[PDB]
DNA sequence: TTTTTTTTTTTT
DNA sequence: GGCTG
């Protein structure tokens, strides 16, 4: 198949749907918008389930609302025949910003140990020395205004944990917001200054030796030589130390998701960790340390014990899974 | 050493004439190099010939690829190029990087084979080998060297079939001269073996018969038996071996300590061997049933038999055939295909029982003509014998064998022998 | 599962005797697990006898462990009690524990051995097993069973076949002295039983009589009946149970007080069994409707039958056939074959009844030629007998039974015999 | 692959001269390719020869276009080298570049045609056809190749045909005179030829005869054997080759001394072929098994068989009907067929087995009709011969074969003709 | 009743004479009960008896469900307990259930009839 | 689960 | 604020 003027064809078809955006990163091309078959939700007119995949061999439409899935050429077939036409006669005719300052964000070291944010990070049982990593805001929409303009109408102020993200060379280029009230729009807001910004939070903090990859930013702050990706493209390539490095998620035996990412770093002949001996039974390290009376050094001792590569990996991987 | 390996298939003749036979897609990679494998294997099959730098990357390369994996098969045609190296270190190199990837590839295979093992069924992915199977894809695995053996060459192999010869290593004697006198030496190895009586004419007391015999040879025996019990073969077995008639055993005239002696007697013998029964449902066992139960005895009691007598064809079903036939010609040619399968594949000989028609009960002689089943079961057996034993026989406890398809020798040489039945003790002796 | 397996080694005997031997302490862990075995195994070496808590704890004490280890093996010796779990499924899941542990070691043994084995020569360890050796480990990891049965092992299970023979453990007696006298001792378990009706014969009378037999020695019956409903079916028992001639039933001779006089002395009677009678329309019913109709009895009715009683094999219909015929040859062999193999796996006795051939009709003499069904019943038949009815023998109120297949003894000692039929009662007597 | 034609097309040779004609100018593009074939096409009208680069850059030099494509023209011709591809896969990537060119102008030609047909008349175009021209233009370019000869035509063609009379170039002789005579110069390449027999007449007897004659005529003979081993048919083989009896063999009357001198003494000779014996399971094999085994016999040595002796066609497989989804007919027809099929394919002498009906194995005389299975077997063949045994046929170590069907001459001429047989030897003799 | 009807199942053996062959699957909502009720069914087909507490925590480790389904099953079997009742009013109560369920299941399936022959 | 063609086989 | 096969 030819992918690039499937996404070409489909941008335009898909352009006509309403709440249409391009998601595009620097390795994919996704398009969301509103269904044209079910109109989407009924309940809530904001909510944009039809999506356009054209990574892959074939470029395919695919709706969560009434789990119509098809190709682009049946789509332009079925409800595009001018825009039909012209595709498969053209398908015939070829067959860096960084971020220098964080206004109204303060760091936890200089903070004073009553504030309420000190409380939550102390409960959340953060060691000290990393609290010079770590900032703390009330006007987050503000600040993603500042950094990245137009993403945020209206500037209601948000309490919000910065999480700067520092290059090798040690320069901001992105930063992750937690969101401290239970009620948010999401857990992890991750905001870019470019779009070709690293997701992997404290790169600039790898020693020599194994450095081991988690999920969590704050995962990672208990860890030496850990840094995490923040979502975003989970590219292997993007992430560095590829001849050292420790693929560490969270635990969780039960959950597809995780397993399916565990399957693909371990048919990329990768150095995945295991929790299938692990003394404890909480999801993340972070949720063992403070649940499960984990302390640190344990945990050091535990994954540098279970770090498994390749067939070996396989079999600890296929008693894992279930 | 990918790349090595296919810079030499593209030039150089030597090193592809002694390697390309043995590669296969399984061993690169699962990215770029299966890609451009996959083109090389594409143009040798549709033109018989290594493919250049020209016909990879324009006549082959544009096809259904990824975009991804366009630009990997073209960084990694750009990157191959002719390298001066002997052609007996390449030759090993290779040899080792397969035995290798067939290492690798049979332990995924294992894994992934006790991972499927271990979920409940309706979810267990058939055809996907069972955990019994294990060590045999490993022992493939480990034979996977580059030597050229493809079938039997008449002058170049002259040695090995005299070593057989002189070894006579097919040959399973009998214990009965007459039967090893026309067999010249006892039944094959490979081989299906078949008794025709009748109804209530032997058929399973020849079976019973043969399988002592070949018990006090030494051999490992097993009786599958689909009409009889294990208790009622074993009770025909221990009337045959303890010289003691069938009746005493069932009306009380033999007391534990004799038979507790005789036993102990027969197993201080070292010639004697291991007879394992075991009973299946009449129409509810197949060739696949069999081979469950021969991995389950070498598992478990280390048992690899030598002789396996079934004790009827004609009431297994086919494992093959998937919808129940009421045409007896095929049911009964594909089970016993699928016997003699087995039997060569285990280099076990198999003997069966088979019946004969209402034409010839009765009938002072039966011809091949008069089997009832099928007309395949013959042309599959390698040797056929016919129990005609019809009123006179009986008042002098005999038994004629007629000999009616002979694969080990001349049929018509010694057609008939009048074999001695004893049906009390449920034997077979000679007349000599 | 490891903490119920060791404290059912601490609490329990004879899960220790069966499950002992196949305990190693590879099989649980490297923690906390196998310190505590390691403890249970030292304390039975040292004293052979199983530990008791308090000797366990004492013992931890005198132990080199360090601190993590020390309390990882208190918690869980404070975490094991004596409760009670049936046997059968500790047994079953502790050798499925033990296997997929012996598994997992192996596929991480071999792993190893191809890991080290894809290491420079000079830099390797000596002690690990060359790669030829992976298919043997993989094969004792797979020698892992607490129990091995695989059929029928001779000389290795004599002592237990000599207390069947002696305990006639697979007889069924049949209350007539004739029919006991040729079948030494009864039918037995796991056959099908056929009887074959000349003209002039009735097939049920002779099926109701052995299910009023087998009734009062204490049998449960199963009588599924095909031509008739199940009040008339057992009219016919009672006719034959109660004394009540069949007409007097129908007429009103009998009263409903003699009538419940005589069924409560037969209830008061402890040597009664229970009959059940099922209904099934013709050729409405093949041999995997009667598997469900058992499983419905046991699991409801809790009716576990050891004999079962077809009224007519013809009526009855081929589930491998599917297609019905009236009176076809090849449906008759598979029902014959499916009831049979319903019979082995159910280990129940079966019986049946067939119209014997025309020429078999006319002529008081029956021969296994001339039968209705040829080669198709005496084929599957442990036991065929013949009943002929005469105008001679029907003016005496008699039967002549003759035996044309008897796999259980010979079919010549007592071939013929005369049998005391009263059609009224439903009844066969005896003749001195 | 542009590039690739205009480099072949200046410096190759007979590639140019089977490419050229269908040359046009259409087929390129409408840029620098289209110029640079202009150039040469007109080139090669005005002198009858193809231009070298030098030429080339002189007539870009004197013929001159706008300097926008004139520059990529000239960087078009700067990589135009000679590359010696191989000639089969460019002439096919060649064919196969051009026909999807012209399917691509022929449909961008009838959407122009359609467009001008909407068109007002007032303003249409005059040099497009009209819409009844679509569908001819269309069969214009579907029929594109560089095949020059579609067919065989009977007075164009008479010669290139009298080659094949005076050179038979399919012809094979028998090593058997009689055979040779009733055959007309031997069995024809690319044929099906069948003996058919009953069960233990000399049907491999047969085979192993003919495949012993064929490798003392120098002929490469693969044996594939369904049911016997690769051992017995060697040894059939060496009892026909090395003049002993079977029964030598398996009596040790023959030395290692002997057996190796008379090998070495058939290898000493210059007229000798090759003899691969290959085995298969019953039921495990087909066409496409064969043409992999032809395929690796072909690579691991250097083995490229005339003849080719399937044991019996029945016991295979056929490669594209399902298991057991058709009945006898319909399978062996399609084995038949698939067998024919890799023959011709191959150009090779395909000799195989048939069996005979259950009514034919005690007859004097066996007719087509007889035949076993399909009856479109004997449609398929070419050559099928029926070997008849007697009583007093086997009393004189003779047999009866009879032409069934023949395609190389008369069947009525020599119909019935007596063959010696020594069944010890397993040889063919013929009377005189 | 729910919960009573598994409590009385793995701790009655009279109860569990009476009631077992009429239960099935379709008569327990799709949270913890179904799949308890799963486990329990499969243990009875599997070794012909009644399991205990640690039959069942035993069959829940090793199953396929997820993190919820497992969190609901082990918390459901943790809940169970063996309350002394009577041996008529448990029998007639589990019948009524049983009733209301199948009817329940009923006007499900008709109305799905319904709505699919509309289409 | 029936229905219809054709074949091949076998049983009576 | 994303998520398919
Ligand atoms: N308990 C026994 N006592 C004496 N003779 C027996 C006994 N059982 C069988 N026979 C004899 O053994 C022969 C029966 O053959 P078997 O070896 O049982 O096999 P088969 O009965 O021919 O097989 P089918 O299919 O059941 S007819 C007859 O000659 C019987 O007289
Ligand atoms: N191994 C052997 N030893 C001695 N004589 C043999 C042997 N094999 C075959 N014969 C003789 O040769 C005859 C024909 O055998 P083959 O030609 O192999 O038979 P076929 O045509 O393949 O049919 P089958 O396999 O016997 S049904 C036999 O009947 C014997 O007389
Ligand atoms: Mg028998
Ligand atoms: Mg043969």
């Amino acid at each position: 198949s030819i992918p690039w003027i499937d996404n070409e064809f489909a941008y335009r078809a898909l352009a006509h749907l309403p709440k249409f955006t391009q998601v595009n990163n620097s390795s994919t091309f996704k398009l969301r918008f509103r269904c044209p078959v079910c109109g989407d939700s009924k309940t809530d007119q904001n909510k944009a389930r039809g999506w356009y995949y054209g990574d892959n061999n074939e470029g395919n439409i695919h709706c969560y609302n009434c789990n119509y899935h098809a190709p682009i050429g049946i789509y332009l077939k079925e409800f595009e025949p001018d825009l039909y036409r012209e595709y498969i006669f053209e398908i015939r005719k070829e067959k860096k910003k960084i971020i220098k300052s964080l206004p109204s964000c303060v760091r936890l070291d200089k903070l004073a140990e009553d504030h309420p944010i000190i409380k939550y990070v102390k409960a959340r049982c953060i060691p000290k020395d990393k609290w010079k990593y770590l900032w703390f805001t009330t006007e987050w929409p503000k600040l993603v205004n500042s950094i990245a303009p137009g993403t945020y109408k209206k500037e209601i102020s948000e309490p919000r944990l910065v999480i700067p993200i520092y290059n090798a060379n040690g320069k901001a280029e992105s930063f992750q917001g937690r969101a401290l009230k239970k009620d948010a729009p999401q857990k992890y807001i991750t905001i870019e200054a470019y779009p070709e910004a690293t997701k992997i939070y404290g790169v600039e903090r790898v020693k020599d030796g194994d450095v081991y990859v988690l999920e969590g930013p704050i995962d990672s702050l208990f860890i030496e030589n850990g840094i995490a990706i923040t979502g975003g493209q989970l590219d292997l390539e993007v992430v560095p130390f590829k001849d050292r490095r420790v693929w560490v998620l969270d635990n969780e035996p039960r959950h597809p998701d995780t397993i399916k990412r565990m399957t693909k770093l371990v048919d990329a002949g990768e150095r995945v960790m295991f929790w299938d001996k692990s003394p404890w039974k909480s999801k993340d390290v972070n949720d063992m340390i403070r649940k499960e009376g984990a302390t640190p050094e344990q945990i050091m001792e535990y994954m540098k014990n279970n770090i498994a590569q390749g067939l070996m990996a396989k079999m600890r991987l296929s008693k894992y899974a279930k | 050493m990918v790349e090595i390996i296919l810079s030499h298939l593209i030039f150089d003749q030597a090193y592809f004439s002694k390697v390309w036979p043995y590669m296969d897609s399984e061993y690169f990679e699962s990215g770029p190099a299966k890609n451009t494998f996959k083109l090389i294997k594409s143009h040798v099959n549709e033109y018989h010939s290594v493919p250049s730098i020209n016909a990879l990357n324009v006549a082959l390369e544009n096809s259904s690829f990824t975009e991804t994996e366009y630009s990997g098969v073209k960084t990694l045609i750009s990157k191959l190029a002719d390298s001066p190296e002997d052609h007996s270190w390449l030759v090993k190199e290779t040899e080792k990087y397969v035995q290798q990837r067939a290492m690798f590839n049979a332990t995924s295979k294992i894994i992934e084979i006790q991972t499927n093992a271990e979920l409940p069924p309706e979810k267990r992915n058939k055809k996907m080998p069972d955990v019994g199977a294990i060590p045999d894809i490993m022992r493939q695995a480990l034979s996977i060297s580059f030597d050229s053996y493809v079938g039997h060459d008449w002058m170049d192999d002259y040695e090995a079939r005299w070593l057989s010869y002189m070894n006579k290593a097919r040959k399973v004697p009998f214990k009965l001269r007459i039967l090893n006198k026309i067999t010249k030496g006892g039944a094959e190895t490979g081989t299906l073996n078949v008794l025709m009586a009748g109804v209530n004419v032997g058929k399973s007391l020849g079976l019973c018969s043969l399988a002592a015999d070949y018990l006090q040879l030494g051999h490992n025996v097993l009786y599958i038996s689909m009409e009889m019990a294990e208790e009622v073969c074993a009770k025909r077995i221990d009337a045959n071996m303890l010289d003691v008639s069938l009746d005493d055993i069932d009306d009380g005239h033999i007391s534990y300590a004799e038979y507790k002696g005789k036993m102990e007697k027969w197993r201080e013998k070292s010639t004697l061997g291991r007879l394992i029964v075991k009973q299946y449902p009449t129409g509810g066992a197949d060739a696949n049933t069999f081979r469950s139960l021969l991995n389950e005895l070498k598992l478990k009691k280390n048992f690899v038999p030598t002789i396996i007598i079934v004790d009827y064809l004609g009431i297994c079903k086919s494992c093959r055939i998937r919808v129940y036939s009421e045409n007896s010609y095929t049911t009964v040619k594909a089970i016993a295909e699928e016997l003699r399968a087995l039997a060569v594949e285990t280099e076990t000989v198999l003997w069966t029982a088979a019946q004969v028609g209402k034409q010839a009960w009765d009938s002072s002689d039966v011809n091949m003509s008069d089997i009832a089943e099928s007309a395949g079961l013959p042309a599959t057996a390698d040797f056929m014998l016919a129990v005609i034993e019809t009123e006179e026989l009986a008042a002098a406890e005999q038994q004629l064998i007629k000999q009616i398809k002979s694969r080990y020798g001349d049929k018509n040489k010694w057609n008939k022998f009048l074999m001695g039945v004893q049906k009390g003790n449920q034997k077979w002796v000679e007349i000599e």
